[PDB]
């Protein structure tokens, strides 16, 4: 249940607001969001699958 | 008239999916003439062809300028009319747009 | 569509110009060649690439 050995980790750390190399392409924003990885949501909400 | 270009401090720090475009690299400067290291970007959009019909046609589209077949256009001086198509449009003496 | 009026104001086309041709929130493919740098559109070059 660690948020460090969770294998989701290098994809949700790459897909965040804090984590600049999105920010350089607008197209890249979106591109995350469909693969249902939100950089919206926080890191806990983020890394659930939800139901 | 198809194309729009911009091209043109001092060591800073670039982003990996953006290239600076070094014109000796290049093959566009010899190594005798000093290093020019450029941010070289092309938009087909831009140009004064593909821009007038990109424009009507995002304009047009959009619920806040049309209205039932009327294209309110802001660019366009007071009075002025044409046919809705991004065809050549030229002035006649008459008082009217031609649109091909 | 089928007709065109003119309604004459300058600071509307601006912002026209800005949302569709300038700084599209959704832009165009926009390349990255040999001779190409990369950026996607005209507020993305000033933004990180000022001179």
């Amino acid at each position: 249940e660690d948020v460090r050995k969770n294998r989701l980790k290098p994809l949700a750390t790459y897909c965040s607001v804090h984590n600049p190399e999105i920010s350089f392409k607008v197209t890249n924003e979106m591109q995350c969001r469909e693969n249902s990885i939100d950089p919206t949501k926080p890191l806990a909400e983020r890394m659930k699958i939800e139901n | 008239g198809a194309s729009a270009q911009i091209v043109f401090q001092e060591g800073t720090v670039l982003p990996s999916s953006v290239r600076a475009v070094n014109l000796q690299r290049e093959r566009l400067l010899p190594e005798r003439y000093p290093s020019a290291d450029v941010v070289s970007v092309s938009f087909m959009q831009l140009g004064m062809a593909s821009s007038a019909g990109l424009f009507l046609k995002e304009l047009c589209s959009n619920d806040e300028f049309l209205q039932g077949g009327i294209c309110s256009n802001p660019c366009l001086f007071k009075g002025f009319q044409q046919s809705c198509s991004a065809g050549e449009v030229e002035v006649r003496p008459d008082g009217s747009a031609s649109v091909n | 569509c089928s007709i065109i009026e003119g309604t004459g104001n300058f600071d509307k086309c601006v912002s026209q110009v800005e949302s569709i041709l300038v700084a599209p929130k959704l832009p165009l493919p926009a390349n990255i060649e040999a001779a190409s740098s990369g950026f996607e559109s005209v507020d993305q070059v000033f933004r990180f690439a000022s001179s």
